[PDB]
């Protein structure tokens, strides 16, 4: 399934206060109006490619969505990231 | 860099080698056997600081002292 990402996943690109201003960078975002792929819990979490890297979200209410998986085989041969967001905070 | 042939050397055979920053784990697998008769073929310890000079916090500083904010 697929969907329009509009403008979404603007980020902060380095750690400077600026304002009133038209900032030029070069780096990593999410093309504009780009299709997103989108995924359902009716059994839906395969493997992934991550690619240059990930925008990701969720709509929600219940937060039954609490974490994320990363690395290239993510089979206990190579470290693999874990993130957690469970009861109110961050987890690494 | 310092010499390193007092410690490293016995020989000493733990020393295998092969973008920046690149880690690794026919292969190009080859190793040292460091023994304290190797002067250019003796054991160098080396440590490289690299600084990360970025916008972010600083959280390593020198030695250096704060004084007292003055202001206008
Ligand atoms: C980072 O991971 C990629 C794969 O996730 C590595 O590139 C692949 O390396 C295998 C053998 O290790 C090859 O069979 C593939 O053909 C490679 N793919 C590509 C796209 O080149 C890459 O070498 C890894 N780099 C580091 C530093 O770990
Ligand atoms: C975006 O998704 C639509 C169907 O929702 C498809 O027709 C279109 O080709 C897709 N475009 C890209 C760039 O993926
Ligand atoms: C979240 O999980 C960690 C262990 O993964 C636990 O220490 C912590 O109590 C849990 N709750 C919060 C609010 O972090």
């Amino acid at each position: 399934a697929y969907t329009n990402s509009f403008t979404r996943g603007v980020y902060y690109p380095d750690k400077v206060f600026r304002s009133s201003v038209l900032h030029s960078t070069q780096d990593l975002f999410l093309p504009f109006f780009s299709n997103v792929t989108w995924f359902h819990a009716i059994h839906d979490n395969p493997v992934l490619p991550f690619n240059d890297g990930v925008y990701f979200a969720s709509t929600e209410k219940s937060n039954i969505i609490r974490g994320w998986i990363f690395g290239t085989t993510l089979d206990s041969k190579t470290q693999s990231l874990l993130i957690v967001n469970n009861a109110t905070n961050v987890v690494i | 860099a310092w010499n390193s042939n007092n410690l490293d050397s016995k020989g000493n055979y733990n020393y295998l080698y092969r973008k920046p920053f690149e880690r690794d784990i026919y292969f190009p697998l080859q190793s040292y056997g460091f023994q304290p008769t190797n002067v250019g073929y003796q054991p160098y310890r080396v440590v490289v600081l690299s600084f990360e000079l970025l916008h972010a916090p600083a959280t390593v500083c020198g030695p250096k002292k704060s004084t007292n904010l003055v202001k206008n």
